[PDB]
C-alpha cells in the first residue's frame, strides 16, 4: 500500500569487479625503455 | 520532534486586525520549509490561510485571503506569526499552528493545539 | 576528481547530493604509439569503449523520458515483490552499493517497465482530448 | 472540490466503516486522511491515498484514484468514534472536505 | 459508422434534477475517447458542457456548470449520460450527444438529433 | 471570446458569401465552421482554418489566422440556405460564435 | 531484436508505434587483433562509425529543437508541390518505404527550412514581449 | 560551410544569430589504410577526438541544465569583477574574441558556479512546498 | 529617437466609443514590437491597457479591457490607434501613447504626452 | 499587487528619502522605478530593481527582492521634487503602485 514509483537516478556511486586495460603513466623526469613507454606524467599530487 | 505553541487575543472587534503568534519548540524556523497557519471555521470546517519558507521569506497564500493576510517570522524568537488585516464576525474560527513535511521521501504533520478567536 | 566515490559509504538519501561528481568524471606518446602499432590500437580501443558506454547510457534515458537529468520521475509503480520494504528502510540505513544487490534480478524487468511506459504516454499525445 | 459521505455513520462495534470523498476534478492519487477527535488537532492516518502513516494501526485502509476515493476502518472499536476528514493536497488552494462521524453503538 | 440516440424527460420543474441518457451505436464506449454533451440554449447558441473519456473515467467540464453537472459511463449498457443538479428556466435548451474524434491525423464528428428539455 | 458577421446575409443565386468571425483572443488555427439546416444536427464543413471536411463540396472555402477569420460560399445555390457557426478548439471552454444566416434570393 | 524491421510494411500510422524498437538496436579476439594489427583497424573502424552517424541524427533533432522525442512537431508548413496527397492516402494504405521514395528529393529543402524555423523562434525569446 | 567563422569580426550581438552555422560544423583509402597501417591509426585518432570533444561540451550543457539549447540563462549572478562593464559596452562594439581574451582568467569561477547553481535547483525540486 | 504624438477627442459621451490615435516618427511601427496604451484615472493612477506587435498584428489587453478594448495598427499611415468599445464616466483618464523596447540587452522607454478624455 | 509607502515624503533638502514598495506576491527583480513631474510623461530612472537607466545622476538608487523593495534618493535637492512610481514587470498585466511624493523644505 506503499503507492511508490520507480524513480531513476543517474550518476549513482555503484561498482563492480572488473577486468581492463591500465595505461603506464611515469614522473616525467625519468634511451631506457621504459622512459618511452611511459610518456604520460602522473598528477604530482595524486587525488587520493 | 517539533511542538508548536500559540497565544494571541481570542476576541477582535470589527473593523480591527487579528494577530496570532506561534512559537516553534525542538526544532529551527529557518532551517525548514512547510510552517502555516489552517483555520477550522464553524459550519465549513477546515480552509488553508497559507505557509512560509523559513529559509527564504518567501509565502504562499489562499487566494480568497490574499487582500487580507500577512504571514512572517521572527528569525531571533525562532517564532512565526499570521496577521490579518481588518477582519468581520465572518473569521471567527479557531486558528492553528502547524508544520507541514512533503518530500519525495518523508510525509508528516506536526500541528499544535490552536486559539480559538471571535470576531465581534 | 574530488569525491569520484567519496558517497559510497553514505546512505542511499545523502548519496542523492553528490551525482554531479559521479557524471563528471564518466569520460575524462606523439611518436611511440605510430612506430609500434600496438600500442596505437590499445589506446583506441579504451577511448571507443569509453564513448560506448556513455551513450548507451544516454540512450536509455532518452527513451525512459528523462533525458537531461539526473533525477528523474516515472509513472511506474513499484512492486512491492521487487523488495518488500518501506521508505524509511531504503532511504535511510541503507547504501547504493546494498540496494543494488537487493535489486539486481529485477533490473531487466524495471527498465522493460519503463520503455512500455513512455510509449504509452505518446500514443496519449496524439490525441487532442487526451487524460480528460 | 471535494465533499464526504454519509455525514454519520451509525455502526455496530466489530462493523466495518465505509467513508467516500468525491472530487470535481482530477487530484491524481494526492490524497490524505485525517482523524477528528475531540480537543485535539487532527491526526494524519493515511497519506497518498493508501499509505499508512507512521504509529496508526492496520485496521485504517483505503483505496482510489482520479475522483473517487474510499478510507475504510475494519473491526470498529468505541476508540474510533471521530470526525474523518478528507484532505486535497494534489494542487492550490488545499482543501478539505467537511468531515463526516463514525459513531459506535 | 457511429450513430447517436437520445431519450429523457423532455420537462424538468425547478428546482428538480436533469437527467438524458446517450446509446452508442456501431463501436464502443470504453475504446472511444470524446464522448460529450453540448446544449442549444435560446437566444444564446451552441455551448459545450463537456466530455468523458470511455477508457479512463476521466471527464472535463465547462467551468459554468462544473459545480452541477456530472458525466459518466455504462460499460454494460454502452451508453452513457448527462446529469445535472437541480435545475432552473435557464437551463431550457436543446441538448445533444455528440462524439469528437480529433488526433494528429483525422478529425471528425458524429453528433445526433438530440432532447428538447423545457424547465418549468 | 468570438462573434460573427454579418447577422444575415441576404444574397442573390449565384453570388458568393463572406461570413467573417472574430476572436478577442488569438486561437491560431484551430478554428472549424458548421452548417445548421432545420432538423439538423451541425454538419462540420471546415476544419483548422482552411481544411474541407470529408464529402464537402468545393463551393466551401476559407481563411484567416489568429483573431481574423473568414468563411465563403461560392455560387450559392438555394440548397446552402443554412445558419453557418464559428467553433473555437484552440482552448478549453470551446466555444462557438452566435452563428449567422445565409438566405438566398 | 523482437522487430528490428516488423513495421516495415505497416502503414505509416501503425508503424509509428515501434519507434522505439527501432532506435533501441542502432547503437548495440582477446589477442588475435593485437597479433595481427590489421583486424584490430577494421574493427575499429565499424565501431567508430556507427558512433558518428548516431550522432550526427542527434545533433539535427538538436538544431531542429525536437531534442529527446521519438516524435516532435514543427512550424514549418508543409507545402503542397512536395506530395499532393491528403492525410488519408498518406497515413493509411501507404508504407515509410513508399514515402522516402516519393519525398527523397526534397529530403534537403525541408531539412534547410526546420532549422530556419528554430532559428526565428529563439529570435523572438529574446524579447519579453514576444508574440503578443 | 556558408559562415563557419563568418561572425568572427562581428559584435557579440550580431554574432548571437549564427550559433547554428557554427554548430553544424562541429562533427562533419579502401585498402591503403589497411596495407600501410599507421595511417589507419592517424585517420582514427583524428575521428575520435571530434567526437570525445563534442561530447564533453554537450555534458557541461547538461550539468548545468542548458541541455538542448545554444542559449541558455541561468541563476548565477555575474561578479562586477570579472568585467566591470554595462551591458551596452559588451553587446555593442566589441567582438567574441575580444570578450574570451578578456573574461579567460574567470572561466573555471564560473563553470564551478554554474555547476553549484544547478546542483541547488534540484535539491529545491524534492520538496514539494519549494519556492513558498 | 522615436517621438510620440497624440490626438483625438477629448470628450465622449457616456454610451459613445473612445477614439485615440497616435502617430509615430523617428521609426517603423510596422518593425517593432511594444506599441502600448496606459491610462492615468484620477483617484487610481497608471494603469496598462494593452500592447501591439506591429510585425504580426498579435496583441495583448489587460483582462479588465478585453471585452472592450481594440488596439490596430496603420502601416501606410505609421500611426496605431485605440478604440474602446463604448464609455462611461468613469473612463475619464488621461490616455498615454507608449513605446517599450525590452530584451535580453537592452531596456528603455519612449513615452508621449498623453490625450485627456473625459466621457460625460 | 503592490502599494508604496510614504504617501508623502517631507524631507529637508540635502537628506536621503526613502521609498519603499511591497507587494503581495513574488515579483521576482523584475520591478521599476518611474519619475512624475508636472506636464511631464514619466521618466524611467531604475529598471530591474537596481540597474540605473541612461541618463539618469548616482543620486538615485534600490535594492530588494521578491516582495520587498526600496527606492533611495541622496541628497536631495529641489529639482527632485516628484511623485515616484512602481512599476511591476513580472506578469501580465502590469501594474503600478500608487506613487507617492517626495516634497523638499
Ligand atoms: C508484481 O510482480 C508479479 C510477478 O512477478 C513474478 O516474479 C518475477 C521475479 C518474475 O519472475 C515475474 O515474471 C513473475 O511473474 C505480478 O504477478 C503476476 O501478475 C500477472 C498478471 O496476469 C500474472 O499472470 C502472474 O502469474 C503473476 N505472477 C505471479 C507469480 O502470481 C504482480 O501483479 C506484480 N504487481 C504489480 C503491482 O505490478
Ligand atoms: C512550395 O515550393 C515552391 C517552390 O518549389 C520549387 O520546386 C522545388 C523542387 C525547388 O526546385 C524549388 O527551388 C522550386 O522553387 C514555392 O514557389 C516559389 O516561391 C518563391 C517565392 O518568391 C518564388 O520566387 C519561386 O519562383 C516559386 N517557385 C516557383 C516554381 O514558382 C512555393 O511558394 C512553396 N509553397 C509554400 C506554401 O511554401
Ligand atoms: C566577486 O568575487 C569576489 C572574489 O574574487 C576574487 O578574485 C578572483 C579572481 C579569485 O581569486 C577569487 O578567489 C577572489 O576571491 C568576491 O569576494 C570574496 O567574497 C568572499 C565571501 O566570504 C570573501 O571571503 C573573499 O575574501 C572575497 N574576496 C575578496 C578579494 O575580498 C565577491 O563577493 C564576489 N561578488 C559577487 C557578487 O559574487
Ligand atoms: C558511517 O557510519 C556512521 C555511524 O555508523 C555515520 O555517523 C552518523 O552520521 C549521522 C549524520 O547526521 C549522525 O546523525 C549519526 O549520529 C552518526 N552516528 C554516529 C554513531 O556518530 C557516518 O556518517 C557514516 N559515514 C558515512 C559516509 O555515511
Ligand atoms: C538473484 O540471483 C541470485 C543468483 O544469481 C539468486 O541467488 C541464488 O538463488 C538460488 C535459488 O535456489 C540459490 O540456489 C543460489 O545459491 C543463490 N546464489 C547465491 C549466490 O546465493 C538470488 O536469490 C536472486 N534474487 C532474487 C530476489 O531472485
Ligand atoms: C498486409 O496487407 C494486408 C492486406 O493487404 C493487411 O491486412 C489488413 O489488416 C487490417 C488491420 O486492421 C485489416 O483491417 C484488414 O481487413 C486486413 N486486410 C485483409 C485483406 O485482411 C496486413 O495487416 C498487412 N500487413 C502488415 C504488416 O500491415
Ligand atoms: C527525384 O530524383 C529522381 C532522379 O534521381 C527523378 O527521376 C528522374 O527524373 C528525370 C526527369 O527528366 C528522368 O529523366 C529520369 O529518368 C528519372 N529517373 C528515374 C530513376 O526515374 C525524380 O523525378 C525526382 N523526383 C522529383 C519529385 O523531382
Ligand atoms: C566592420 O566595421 C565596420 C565599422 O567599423 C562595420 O560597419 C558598421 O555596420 C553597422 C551595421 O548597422 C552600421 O550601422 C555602421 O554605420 C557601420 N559603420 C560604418 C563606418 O559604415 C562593419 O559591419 C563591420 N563588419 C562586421 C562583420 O561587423
Ligand atoms: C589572466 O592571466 C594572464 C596571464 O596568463 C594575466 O596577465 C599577466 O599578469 C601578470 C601580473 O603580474 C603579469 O606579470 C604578466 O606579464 C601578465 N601577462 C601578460 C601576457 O600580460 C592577466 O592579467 C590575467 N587576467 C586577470 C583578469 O587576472
Ligand atoms: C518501515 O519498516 C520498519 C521495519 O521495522 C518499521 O519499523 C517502520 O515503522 C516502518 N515504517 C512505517 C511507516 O510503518
Ligand atoms: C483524399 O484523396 C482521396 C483520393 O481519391 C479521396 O478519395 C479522399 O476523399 C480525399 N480525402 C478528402 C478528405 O477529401
Ligand atoms: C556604459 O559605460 C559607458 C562608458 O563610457 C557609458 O558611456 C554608458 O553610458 C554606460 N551605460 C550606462 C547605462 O550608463
Amino acid at each position: 500500500a506503499e503507492n511508490l514509483w520507480v524513480t531513476v537516478y543517474y550518476g549513482v556511486p555503484v561498482w563492480k569487479d572488473a577486468e581492463t586495460t591500465l595505461f603506464c603513466a611515469s614522473d616525467a623526469k625519468a634511451h631506457n625503455v621504459w622512459a618511452t613507454h611511459c610518456c604520460v606524467p602522473t598528477d604530482p599530487n595524486p587525488q587520493e | 520532534e517539533v511542538q508548536l505553541v500559540e497565544s494571541g487575543p481570542g476576541l477582535v472587534r470589527p473593523s480591527e486586525t487579528l494577530s496570532l503568534t506561534c512559537a516553534v519548540s525542538g526544532d529551527s524556523i529557518s532551517t525548514n520549509n512547510g510552517w502555516s497557519w489552517i483555520r477550522q471555521t464553524p459550519g465549513k470546517g477546515l480552509e488553508w490561510i497559507g505557509y512560509i519558507n523559513g529559509r527564504s521569506g518567501s509565502t504562499r497564500y489562499n487566494p480568497s485571503l490574499q487582500s487580507r493576510v500577512t504571514i512572517s517570522t521572527d528569525t531571533s524568537g525562532n517564532q512565526f506569526s499570521l496577521k490579518v488585516n481588518s477582519v468581520t464576525a465572518a473569521d471567527t474560527a479557531k486558528y492553528y499552528c502547524a508544520f507541514f513535511w512533503s518530500t519525495y521521501y518523508k510525509r508528516f504533520d506536526v500541528w499544535g493545539p490552536g486559539v480559538r478567536v471571535t470576531v465581534s | 576528481f574530488l569525491g569520484f566515490l567519496g558517497a559510497a559509504g553514505s546512505t542511499m538519501g545523502a548519496a542523492s547530493m553528490t551525482l554531479t561528481v559521479q557524471a563528471r568524471n564518466l569520460l575524462s606518446c606523439q611518436q611511440h604509439l605510430l612506430k609500434l602499432t600496438v600500442w596505437g590500437i590499445k589506446q583506441l580501443q579504451a577511448r571507443v569503449l569509453a564513448v560506448e558506454r556513455y551513450l548507451r547510457d544516454q540512450q536509455l534515458l532518452g527513451i525512459w523520458g528523462c533525458s537531461g537529468k539526473l533525477i528523474c520521475c516515472t509513472n511506474v509503480p513499484w512492486n512491492s515483490s521487487w523488495s518488500n520494504r518501506n521508505l524509511s528502510e531504503i532511504w535511510d540505513n541503507m547504501t547504493w552499493l546494498q540496494w543494488d544487490k537487493e535489486i539486481s534480478n529485477y533490473t531487466q524487468i524495471i527498465y522493460g517497465l519503463l520503455e512500455e511506459s513512455q510509449n504509452q504516454q505518446e500514443k496519449n499525445e496524439q490525441d487532442l482530448l487526451a487524460l480528460d | 472540490r471535494m465533499t464526504q459521505s454519509p455525514a454519520i455513520l451509525s455502526l455496530s462495534p466489530g462493523e466495518r466503516a465505509t467513508l467516500s470523498c468525491r472530487a470535481s476534478q482530477s487530484v491524481d492519487s494526492r490524497l490524505a486522511w485525517y482523524q477528528q477527535k475531540p480537543g485535539q488537532s487532527p491526526r494524519l492516518l493515511i497519506y497518498d491515498v493508501s499509505s499508512r502513516a507512521t504509529g496508526i494501526p492496520d485496521r485504517f485502509s483505503g483505496s482510489g484514484s482520479g475522483t473517487e476515493f474510499t478510507l475504510t476502518i475494519s473491526s470498529l472499536e468505541p476508540e474510533d468514534v471521530a470526525v474523518y476528514f478528507c484532505h486535497q493536497e494534489n494542487d492550490w488552494p488545499w482543501t478539505f472536505g467537511q468531515g463526516t462521524k463514525v459513531e459506535i453503538k
